[PDB]
């Protein structure tokens, strides 16, 4: 019998990429990857 | 001696191509500094000189 199991997370984690910043479409040679990394790191409650 | 940046604001200012020069130039400078990712979880962070 389908049971799940939900510990609770916001939906602020677990971050999907839609319209822009696709890492594919954007520029290469000339984009740093570290700006979307510090941002997506922000919502980490602790050290990573 | 001392700047504070906000981290979109320590993000705008590291996207200039020059600024990243002043750190490859064998003579041009003297600018130790961490420009990649660090301390991401603790709120202050030091980011060289």
């Amino acid at each position: 019998d389908p049971v799940e199991v939900d510990m609770g997370r916001s939906e602020e984690n677990n971050i999907t990429q839609s319209g822009g910043t696709e890492w594919s479409k954007r520029d290469k040679s000339t984009y740093d990857p570290t700006d979307d990394i510090e941002a997506y790191a922000l919502n980490a409650s602790g050290v990573v | 001696n001392i700047i504070v940046f906000d981290p979109k604001g320590w993000a705008l200012f590291r996207s200039f191509k020059a600024v990243k020069e002043k750190l490859d130039t064998r003579r041009g400078s003297n600018s130790e500094l961490e420009t990649a990712v660090k301390d991401l979880g603790k709120a202050v962070s030091y980011k060289g000189m």
